[PDB]
């Protein structure tokens, strides 16, 4: 029985393999920067921000379509979070944030990377969340 | 004077004798007559109201206020036998029986809304498409960006849109994996537009209709509608003893209803439906009911069916001596079938109607504007929304400044 | 030499996508046509459709005897049995209709039919109104002392307003298959997600295949980093 | 861009007065064809609308009751009343704005009230035809009767207007794009 | 339920139970007919059909 | 932020109301929208368009004329 939220469902396992894929580069370019040409990850890493930001906003707004009033919750403290990253921090306002290209200060390196393994955590298990609830509704 | 037991035909003008007043029950006088013997003579109640010993007063009314009193014996007519009608009189057997039914009026088309135009795809189909789209405008974007661009959110809202209405493009994407995603998004467009158009050539060629106010018990529970009934007779006071629960609340209804609790008279019963129309659902009696969806307005319908079983019997004044030619002459009229053959004889005599004219006759309408008129609504609602966007874009470029 | 592939390609494509949204405007507008029987002289045309009721009830007594014409030519075609459509009694009767798969239609009572679709395996429908009126009556046998002690019973029980309690009683948490009748009446007629639905699956299976083909060509980048064609072709 | 701006007041002007907005034929109909006479038959307006075949005496009547089918579209043609009035309100803030610009932005502004004028009109059209079409459709089917509504001389004084009035639209801008290049 | 056959045999059914004399009264689902009305005696109509 | 005037934005317009293409193709979000909704605009239009003209086909089809006496019995209108 395919319904609409079996689709959003589906849809996000389009989506968030790609998300994962986009916090993989969370951790390989620190681990460039572990090992080391700073503002060559600067410049790469400011890029793909917004991206997987507005990514996960999409979901709150469909969820909130789809009426899934649980999923909807398994997410929403991590748009709390992604607008917390967020808007202190443009401060800097080249494109839009996590470089400032003397990225090389201290306590910002460790920060950010205690949400390299946050990330790559959080997406993980939700992704075989999301493929739970896809077969949980579309053979219902 | 009813419908099609007993009325005056017009030729009493001409005419006169047993041609005064006519009807199916006036050629059931000749087949009880073969065997009572006893003639006929029409006369019709001046007082007829039908009702019963009357409410606190215990006056018979109108056919009773005939019957009961001596001043008749034979009631062959429509006469409901009632069981406070049987503390009355001692009936004979019943010819038919009916049931309580609702005179809905015809199903005319429905006004479409404004919203109409989204008819032909269900409610999910057109949310699906929506996050659909921006599902597959966001994987171009994610496509060409980590990739070697002119592809940026801007340019992907705007391919996936330009192929949704099938406008095409100018961007037209270049890699290996931007023209898989940018390929098969033309392959949805290719049904869901052709399913678009051949299910609205589907509401224009058969149009089954709802009657929504069917199945009396949400009658009384979905209550939407006027329910309008007939006045002092047996209808109301089946409802008066309302026992049946689903029954009650309808009839408290009716004894909340305003200001047609009861009006009067089964021929204007007909009318009150027939110039109303948005809520007024005459409850009336079964037989009766079919005969004016039959006759030839052909604009009542009857949703529903027989919610009592109550009987036409021949009422004769408690004991009344000619009951038992009455009763006898009955079942011979009605195990021989004369009675069915008056059945037959009389409900096919008008001009035929129901599905029956219903035959091959369509002829339909071009669309008006009122089917597709929310799409203008969209469509200029649309460009307020363009012009807007004009002054903030053009106040953040003067404010940049 | 180059424009005529184009060319008539162009016309291959105008003659199949018409051809499409004609069928798919031809089914939608004959499975629209199809009206379900809804009444006895509807079904007394509709001969694909096999309608026996009981034997030896009153039911079949009422077809043989009236001359109402349309029951006439429903106890005709009923007379005329191919195999014997009586079946001998109500439960296996309403199997009767349960394995003929919309084929066999069953005249019954309608104090039965009510009970009938209110069990669990809801499968089964009252269709039309009522072909008559009868009552169901307490028996006793032919001039009896029996007869007006009981005859004044079921008056007494009348307005003692019991035997329609009872009436209730043993039917009204009957419901039990759960009324899946009572959330249907829309019958709507948009296409559902039913219809159109390998689409979205060519649609989504589409992107699962483009993004593993982003990923394909972005390792073969990255690996390029890292006659030999002529010869590999002509090889394959 | 003056004279389409002054010909465009009067002309909705002369529409959203005038009482020759829709027609009315309803009659009957008698075997050997024999259609009818006139048997009911007015002309409307939007504000007054005049009865001229049923009893032959123009009650031009300020809509809120009788003097059964006609007010029941007054009704309709009370939500669709609006918008000839909002349109008519844009046309005028445009015409005086246009002016003080021939005496920068004053008369640039000017054509963004001719078009929101003519936005406001199309709907008006729109909400005016959708309402007849709706009391068509209620008017029940019937062999006898039928029903010949026209729509008369006041859409030619009003849509023709809207013509004007984005005429009007886009001459201001291109006004606009002469003299601020001139700047 | 009962019924009524080729000579008679007589009255196949519940009747058969009623009007041979096997038991009297019948609380039972049993449908007023005028066939059932000559051979055997009936209450008031309690449901309607 | 040129290439629309007047007579290249009717003929825009006219392009995209009989589905034909554009090489127009505006570029800002005040004005992919007009070209947004009017796209939406001439689907539903042709769509509809599409749907009546196989509506009175198939209806003017389904009219069979009158060929026997019991055809006539049924036909009350003649
Ligand atoms: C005014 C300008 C247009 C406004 C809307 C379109 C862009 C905004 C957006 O929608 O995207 C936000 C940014 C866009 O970035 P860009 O530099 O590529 O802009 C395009 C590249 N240029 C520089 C050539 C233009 O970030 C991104 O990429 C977003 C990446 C994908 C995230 C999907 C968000 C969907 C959420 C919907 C619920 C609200
Ligand atoms: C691929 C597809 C992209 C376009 C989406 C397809 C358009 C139809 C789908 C749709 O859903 O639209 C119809 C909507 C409402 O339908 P519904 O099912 O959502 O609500 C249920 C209906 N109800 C309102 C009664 C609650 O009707 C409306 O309100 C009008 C809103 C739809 C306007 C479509 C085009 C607008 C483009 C805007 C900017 C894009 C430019 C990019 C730069
Ligand atoms: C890009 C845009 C994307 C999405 C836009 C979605 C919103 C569009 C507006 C929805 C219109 C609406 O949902 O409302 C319809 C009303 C109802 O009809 P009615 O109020 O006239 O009464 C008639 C009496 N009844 C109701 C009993 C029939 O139509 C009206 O209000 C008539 C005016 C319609 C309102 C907006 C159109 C232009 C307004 C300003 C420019
Ligand atoms: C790494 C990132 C992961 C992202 C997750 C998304 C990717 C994978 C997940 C896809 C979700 C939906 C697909 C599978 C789930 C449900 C499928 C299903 O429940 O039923 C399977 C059928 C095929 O089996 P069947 O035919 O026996 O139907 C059986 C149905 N029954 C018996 C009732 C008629 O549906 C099918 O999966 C159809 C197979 C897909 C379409 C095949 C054609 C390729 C389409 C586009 C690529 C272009 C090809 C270029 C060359
Ligand atoms: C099948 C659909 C795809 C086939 C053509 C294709 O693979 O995509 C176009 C190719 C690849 O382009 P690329 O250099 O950007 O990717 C390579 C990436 N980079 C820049 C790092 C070298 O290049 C081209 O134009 C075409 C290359 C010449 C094709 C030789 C063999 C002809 C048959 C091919 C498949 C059979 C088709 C008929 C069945
Ligand atoms: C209406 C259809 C035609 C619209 C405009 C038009 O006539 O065709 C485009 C015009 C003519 O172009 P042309 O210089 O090649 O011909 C002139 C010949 N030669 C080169 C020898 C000078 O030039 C253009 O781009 C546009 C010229 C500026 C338009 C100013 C007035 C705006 C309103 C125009 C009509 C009303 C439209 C709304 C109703
Ligand atoms: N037969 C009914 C007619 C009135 C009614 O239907 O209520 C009676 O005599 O009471
Ligand atoms: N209760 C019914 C059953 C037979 C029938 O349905 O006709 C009877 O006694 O006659």
């Amino acid at each position: 029985a395919f319904t609409f939220a079996a689709f959003c469902y589906m849809l996000t396992l389009v989506l968030c393999a790609s998300l994962i894929f986009f916090v993989i580069w969370h951790i390989i370019a620190f681990d460039e920067l572990r090992t080391d040409n700073i503002e060559r990850i600067c410049c790469l890493l400011r890029k793909l921000v917004v991206p997987e930001y507005s990514i996960h906003g999409l979901f709150c707004l469909m969820f909130l379509c789809a009426a899934e009033w649980v999923t909807l919750g398994l997410n929403i403290p991590l748009l709390f979070y992604h607008l917390w990253r967020y808007f202190h921090r443009p401060a800097d306002g080249s494109e839009v944030m996590y470089d400032a290209v003397s990225i090389m200060n201290a306590d910002i390196l460790n920060y950010c990377q205690k949400e390299s393994w946050c990330k790559l955590a959080f997406y993980l298990l939700s992704f075989f969340y999301y493929l739970y609830s896809m077969v949980y509704t579309l053979v219902s | 004077l009813e419908s099609p037991y007993v009325m005056m035909k017009k030729n009493h003008e001409m005419l006169e004798g047993n041609e005064r007043y006519e009807g199916y029950c006036v050629d059931l006088a000749a087949e009880i007559a073969k065997h009572c013997g006893f003639k006929y003579k029409l006369t019709i109640v001046g007082d007829g109201k039908y009702g019963a010993r009357d409410a606190d007063t215990k006056i018979w009314n109108g056919m009773v206020g005939e019957l009961v009193y001596g001043k008749a014996d034979i009631a062959i007519a429509p006469l409901t036998i009632t069981l406070v009608r049987e503390e009355v009189i001692d009936f004979s057997k019943p010819f038919m029986s009916l049931g309580i039914s609702i005179m809905i009026k015809k199903p005319q088309k429905s006004k479409p809304g404004v919203f109409s135009f989204l008819d032909p795809l269900a409610y999910e189909i057109w949310m699906c498409i929506v996050f659909a789209y921006i599902g597959v405008s966001v994987v171009l974007f994610l496509v060409s960006r980590f990739s070697p661009n002119e592809f940026g959110i801007f340019n992907s809202l705007w391919f996936s849109l330009g192929a949704f209405m099938q406008q095409g493009c100018d961007i037209s994407p270049r890699s290996l994996s931007g023209r898989i995603v940018g390929g098969v998004w033309w392959f949805f467009t290719l049904i869901i537009i052709s399913s678009y158009t051949a299910n609205l050539a589907a509401f224009l060629t058969v149009e089954r209709m709802v009657s929504p106010i069917e199945s009396a018990e949400d009658l009384s529970k979905q209550t939407e509608i006027a329910y309008g009934t007939l006045d002092s007779g047996s209808t109301k006071e089946f409802f008066r003893r309302s026992k049946i629960a689903v029954f009650d609340k309808m009839w408290t209804y009716m004894r909340s209803a305003e200001p047609s609790v009861f009006v009067r008279t089964t021929a204007e019963g007909v009318a009150r439906v027939r110039k109303s129309k948005g809520k007024y659902a005459y409850l009336l009696e079964s037989t009766m009911n079919e005969y004016i969806e039959q006759r030839k307005p052909c604009d009542t319908m009857k949703v529903g069916g027989n919610l009592d079983s109550k009987g036409y019997g021949i009422a004769t004044p408690k004991g009344s001596s000619l009951g038992t030619p009455v009763n006898l002459a009955v079942l011979k009229l009605s195990e021989q079938g004369v009675l069915d053959k008056l059945k037959n004889k009389w409900w096919y005599d008008k001009g035929e109607c129901g599905a029956k004219d219903s035959g091959s006759k369509e002829k339909t309408s071009a669309l008006s504007l009122s089917n597709v008129a929310g799409v203008f609504y969209i469509l200029v609602g649309g460009l307020g929304l363009a012009m807007l966007v004009a002054l903030i874009e053009f106040c953040y470029k003067s404010r940049a400044e | 030499s180059g424009r005529i592939v184009g060319g008539v390609w162009w016309f291959f494509t105008l003659i199949i996508i018409s051809s499409y949204t004609a069928n798919l405007a031809a089914f939608l507008t004959v499975e629209r046509m199809v009206s379900p029987i809804e009444s006895a002289e509807d079904l007394s045309k509709q001969t694909e459709i096999a309608y026996g009721t009981l034997d030896s009830g009153s039911t079949k007594e009422f077809f043989r005897r009236s001359k109402i014409a349309v029951f006439d030519k429903m106890w005709t075609y009923m007379r005329s049995a191919e195999p014997s459509v009586f079946v001998r009694t109500t439960a296996e009767g309403v199997a009767r209709v349960r394995k003929s798969k919309g084929k066999y239609a069953y005249l019954l009572e309608s104090t039965m039919n009510e009970y009938i679709e209110q069990r669990k395996p809801c499968d089964t429908m009252k269709v039309g109104g009522n072909l008559d009126s009868k009552g169901y009556g307490i028996a006793t046998p032919k001039g009896s002392s029996l007869g007006t002690p009981v005859n004044l019973a079921v008056l007494k029980l009348s307005e003692q307003g019991v035997l329609d309690k009872l009436k209730n009683k043993w039917w009204y948490d009957k419901g039990e298959c759960g009324a899946k009748d009572s959330g249907s009446k829309e019958k709507t007629s948009a296409l559902s997600l039913s219809n159109v639905a390998g689409v979205f699956y060519i649609l989504v299976g589409g992107l699962g295949l483009a993004m593993l083909v982003a990923l394909i060509e972005f390792c073969y980048k990255s690996r390029a980093e890292a006659a030999c064609g002529r010869k590999a072709l002509t090889l394959l | 861009s003056s004279v389409f701006a002054v010909c465009g007041l009067g002309l909705l002007g002369i529409a959203v007065s005038t009482d020759y907005w829709l027609y009315l034929e309803e009659g009957i109909i008698l075997p050997q064809n024999q259609s009818t006479e006139v048997k009911m038959s007015l002309h409307s307006g939007l504000w007054r609308v005049c009865f001229l075949a049923g009893e032959e005496r123009g009650r031009c009547f300020t809509i809120e009751y009788v003097m059964e089918s006609t007010v029941n579209v007054l009704k309709m043609i009370r939500s669709a009343t609006p918008f000839p009035l909002v349109s008519l309100f844009f046309m005028f803030i445009g015409f005086i704005l246009s002016n003080i610009g021939h005496i920068t932005i004053l008369a640039f502004v000017s054509g963004i009230f001719f078009i929101l004028s003519g936005l406001s009109l199309v709907v008006g059209l729109v909400l005016y035809i959708s309402s007849i079409n709706d009391e068509m459709l209620n008017r029940t089917k019937d062999a006898e009767t039928y029903f010949n509504y026209k729509y008369g001389w006041s859409f030619a004084f009003a849509a023709i207007s809207f013509l004007l009035t984005e005429s009007a639209g886009v001459m201001s801008v291109y006004l606009f794009m002469k003299r601020y290049t001139a700047e």
